[PDB]
């Protein structure tokens, strides 16, 4: 295990393999210097084979596909990503899986339309790894495979999921046109232009600044693109998941509310600003509480311009844009209502109330009464009871959230209406969820976000490892099982009967229950569950050992957030609005009033945030389960939003918990492509033209595959199917394309020579009949 | 009648008019060259 | 090898038809059209390789002697009753001898060369089996002689 000075080695320093150089080897002491700047010293006698191993040649300036790596460990995988990151190569393959390291800066030429064109005309692996190559492969599968496709993008908050989604959408829009026919009038009226313009609208209404991302997605998005048999986008559908409606009324320190509020205030012209009684963001409780602020407007002004343009493309009328502006202004003024106690809650100053009532189309005394009093009718006279200041604040904030959430729902309806089209052939679905987030203080919002991330990780494992190896077993392939860290038990803790959501929902249905009684139940039931953490000192918290790390949740607020109560008094008030836009939003809205039995312990219970979210996720995963998936793994290089800063500890953590090592193992050894024997033979028959084939189909498949790999290692025959590596399938698809094209040339040349010969023989015949007739007609006329 | 068949296919016009000079360019270069003397009479 | 006087005369006929200019020169674009008119079915590629030889300068013209050479060259190949038949057979699938008008139209428009739809729809609607419901290739191959 002795290595001379200057030797490149992997030093196992119990946790990982470090890329290192032998600094010195004298007096029975060996000193190693890592590429990360660490110096490790040992007695030479203590060094054994791994402790130390030689580093393969150069590894090599990087490898494009990590299945090509010689040394397979976390250290090796990370070093490959690092070397590539250093030269602005942010993309690396693991078979057809894509790793993307956020550069946090523009990389010249990387996403230009000239690059998109280049990727559209090549096969996977012919050019450097790129998100465009994945989008292209996915698109090509609509004619190579019999099913719908989906692209699932994973990663922590700020990893690059949203940017990845926009790049895939841009690429597919471009490829859709290709598939004919152009005109700038077409291209500006375009369904693909409308699909692209959905992003600035949705980001303004659904994204906000958080500690991990200045443009954090505060809702989940599933974009389905319907593609016709001819290859063009017919239309689409966008599905939104759990918008963080509480952000409207409160934010953690240093965060911002939704971008749209700041864009509105920065972007509106003086006249409209004055019409809606709007001033700077500092003047609004719903925008000033976080202390951020910290910006001299300008970026918000550009976002407003971008939104306005997108809304015009989306066919929002100028009045609809003004109506949305009026509602947002109404919400802002609503937040400035202050209360005092004078038996009991009373509105202190009339200005904010008057402005909000005017903008919302409500009578100011009716609004004051609804926020400060509760109504009851008894056989059959009204009994008005005062609310206290906390109840009045909760009413004001519930009203602000209801308005925003309904407006967001309407905006999504409008986008969907614009992009509506036929579903005649197949679809490509793209999933952009809110990423994993672990804040200093986590509340119910983080619990739901992290649950969705956990659910997606389970789908990734089910498809990459579980179902994959089960198929190899059923087909009887020569296969050594690859182990992988399964998060199924964490989802069981969250989802099962008596699980976290079950207990949260059960406590929510009991009016007497508090967050403290809930925590007692959570601790009692799950203290011994491997994935649950009962804190030793933190009396208000419970922890969950998520795939991406242990997260501690403060219970304070869970019941009220899960119940998501909205007073019938407020719903009735909104239906009084003289502003049709507001009335239309609340016209048929279902009641969410606080229930008080009697003896209504009946199995149904009112739907909670948790129950509605669990259902939506389940519905989504069921849709995804029937599509063929492509996986993109986004990696955050650092926690400072910095370019050219690869934090090896930060990166290694993500590679470890996401199971990148095991993923590389199964994509290197496995056979991701498979077709029944006859299907394989019928597809690749063109490639067997020059072969002496046996009578049996298994033999026919073997004949072709043996030419590509005589070792029988890149392909295998199962019970019913031909199994082959993605690289071999790509090699076969490239050759099939070349022969098919050559055959089209042979027939294109033969038919053109038929058409021209037909008409040349026709003209030669038509003339000889007129020449013979004229030779006769003139011979008679000569005789007269 | 055995003429209208060979003149309905002798034009790209598709309006019953076989652009004069083109008919002259058809004869002499053809399968049965007409010494242009016959061509001077078909004007 | 050698071209009989009757053969040379038959070619000068087809040449002179496209030589409207009366200068003894046809355009490069017309070389395809003329060769095709006389039997020979060169590929877009074969045609380019012929042009690059004759017309290096970029004049865009072909005299009768250089055309005659292109003809006698393509005449040497010879391929083949089962060669067009083999190219059509890649467009299957089930060995029934049937290719649909849809993919055949795709071959004619996108692939090979981009050509006029009004001429290719007549090349299908008239030159097709079952009258409407799809085309037989082995029959079409036989008809293409
Ligand atoms: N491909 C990329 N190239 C350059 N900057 C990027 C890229 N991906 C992400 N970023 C930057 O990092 C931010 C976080 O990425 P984003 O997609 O918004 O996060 P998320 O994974 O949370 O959806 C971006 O808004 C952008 O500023
Ligand atoms: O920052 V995120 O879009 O992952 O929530
Ligand atoms: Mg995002």
């Amino acid at each position: 295990n002795f290595f001379t000075e200057g030797t490149r080695v992997w030093l196992r320093e119990n946790g990982q393999h470090f890329p290192s150089t032998v600094n010195s080897c004298a007096e029975g002491i060996v000193v190693f210097r890592t590429d990360y700047g660490q110096v490790f010293t040992y007695k030479q006698s203590t060094i054994t084979h791994q402790k130390v191993t030689a580093m393969h040649p150069t590894n090599e300036e990087g490898v494009d596909d990590m299945a090509s790596l010689t040394e397979l460990h976390g250290g090796s995988i990370m070093y490959n990503l690092f070397q590539r990151y250093k030269r602005n190569q942010i993309y690396t393959y693991i078979g057809s899986i894509l790793a993307s390291v956020n550069p946090y800066q523009p990389i010249a030429g990387l996403y230009e339309p000239a690059t998109m064109e280049q990727y559209s005309r090549r096969h996977l692996g012919e050019l450097p790894p790129h998100i465009f190559a994945i989008a292209n492969e996915c698109y090509r599968c609509l004619w190579k495979r019999h099913d719908n496709q989906c692209i699932l993008i994973s990663g922590e908050s700020g990893a690059g999921k949203t940017e990845s989604t926009k790049l895939i959408l841009k690429f597919l829009s471009v490829i859709s046109q290709q598939s004919l026919e152009l005109s700038l009038k077409e291209k500006t009226s375009c369904v693909e232009r409308a699909i692209l313009e959905s992003s600035p609208i949705m980001e303004a209404f659904g994204n906000a600044k958080t500690v991990y991302n200045n443009n954090s997605s505060r809702f989940g998005k599933f974009v389905q693109l319907n593609i016709c048999q001819k290859g063009n986008i017919q239309g689409g559908r966008i599905v939104d998941y759990l918008l963080e409606k509480n952000r409207v009324v409160r934010q953690n320190p240093g965060e911002r509310n939704y971008h749209i509020f700041y864009a509105l205030l920065a972007g509106l012209e003086h006249e409209e600003r004055e019409e809606f009684y709007l001033s700077t963001p500092e003047n609004y409780h719903y925008l000033n509480q976080s202390g951020c602020v910290e910006d001299k407007t300008i970026s918000d002004q550009e976002s407003f311009r971008e939104v306005i343009t997108a809304m015009d493309v989306m066919q929002f009328s100028k009045e609809e844009v003004r109506e949305v502006s009026r509602l947002l202004a109404g919400i802002l003024h609503l937040g400035n209502i202050e209360f005092i106690t004078a038996g009991g809650a009373q509105v202190s100053f009339k200005t904010a109330l008057g402005r909000s009532a005017e903008l919302l189309g409500l009578d100011p005394t009716q609004l004051t009464d609804a926020l400060t009093q509760r109504s009851m009718f008894l056989r059959g006279e009204e009994i008005l009871t005062p609310l206290n200041v906390q109840q009045a604040v909760d009413s004001r904030d519930s009203l602000a959230m209801a308005l925003y959430a309904c407006c967001f729902e309407w905006v999504i309806k409008k986008i969907n209406s614009r992009i509506k089209g036929n579903e005649d052939f197949k679809s490509i679905g793209i999933l952009d969820i809110f990423g994993f987030e672990n804040f200093e203080v986590n509340h119910f919002e983080q619990f739901n976000i992290n649950y969705a991330n956990e659910k997606l990780q389970e789908y990734f494992n089910k498809h990459i490892f579980s179902l994959e190896q089960l198929e190899y077993s059923r087909e009887g392939l020569v296969w050594e099982d690859i182990d992988w860290i399964d998060n199924g038990e964490c989802l069981d803790l969250i989802e099962k009967k008596l699980g976290l959501l079950a207990l949260i929902n059960e406590e929510s249905h009991f009016p007497q229950a508090t967050d403290s009684t809930l925590l007692e139940k959570l601790h009692s039931q799950h203290a011994n569950n491997h994935f649950y953490v009962k804190p030793r000192v933190a009396v208000n918290n419970f922890g969950v050992k998520h795939y991406a790390g242990e997260v501690q949740y403060d219970v304070r607020g869970i019941l009220e957030k899960n119940r998501d109560t909205f007073r019938d008094d407020l719903l009735n008030l909104l239906r009084e609005s003289r502003f049709d836009f507001i009335y239309d939003l609340f016209e048929h809205v279902s009641s969410r009033n606080n229930q008080d039995t009697l003896k209504c312990g009946s199995k149904h219970r009112r739907p909670t945030v948790s129950s509605q979210f669990k259902d939506s996720l389940h519905s989504l995963m069921a849709t995804l389960s029937s599509s063929n998936p492509f996986f993109v793994r986004c990696i955050k290089p650092n926690m400072q939003k910095m370019p050219d800063q690869f934090d090896q500890a930060v990166v290694l953590n993500q590679l470890r918990y996401s199971g990148m090592l095991e993923t590389v193992r199964i994509r290197k050894a496995g056979y991701a492509v498979r077709r029944p024997f006859q299907d394989f033979y019928k597809r690749y028959k063109v490639l067997m033209r020059n072969l002496a084939l046996p009578e049996d189909v298994r033999g026919k498949c073997t004949s072709l595959l043996q030419l590509y790999d005589a070792s029988n290692s890149e392909w295998q025959l199962g019970k019913t199917k031909v199994f082959l590596r993605e690289s071999l399938e790509q090699k076969l698809e490239k050759r099939r394309e070349e022969e098919v094209s050559h055959a089209a040339m042979v027939i294109r040349a033969h038919v053109l020579g038929f058409l021209a010969r037909k008409q040349y023989r026709k003209v030669l015949y038509c003339v000889v009949i007129i020449q013979k007739n004229y030779r006769a007609f003139l011979l008679r006329r000569r005789f007269l | 009648e055995e003429i209208r068949e060979a003149f309905r296919v002798f034009d790209k016009d598709g309006n019953g008019y076989i652009s004069a000079a083109e008919l002259r360019h058809v004869m002499t270069n053809l399968g049965e060259k007409l010494t242009d003397e016959e061509v001077d009479e078909m004007i | 090898d050698q071209l009989t006087e009757e053969q040379i005369a038959e070619f000068k006929e087809a040449f002179s038809l496209f030589d409207k200019d009366g200068d003894g020169t046809i355009t490069t674009k017309e070389l395809g059209t003329v060769m095709r008119s006389l039997g020979q079915n060169p590929t877009e590629a074969e045609l380019q390789d012929m042009i690059n030889e004759v017309d290096a300068d970029g004049n865009g013209t072909i005299d009768f002697p250089e055309f005659l050479t292109m003809m006698a060259r393509k005449m040497k190949d010879t391929d083949s009753e089962e060669e067009i038949r083999e190219a059509f057979r890649v467009f299957d699938k089930d060995g029934n001898g049937y290719i649909s008008a849809a993919e055949l139209r795709h071959v004619m428009t996108n692939l090979g060369e981009k050509l006029t739809d009004e001429e290719v729809d007549e090349m299908i609607r008239e030159a097709d089996i079952d009258g409407d419901g799809q085309v037989n290739y082995e029959e079409f191959v036989q008809m293409m002689t």
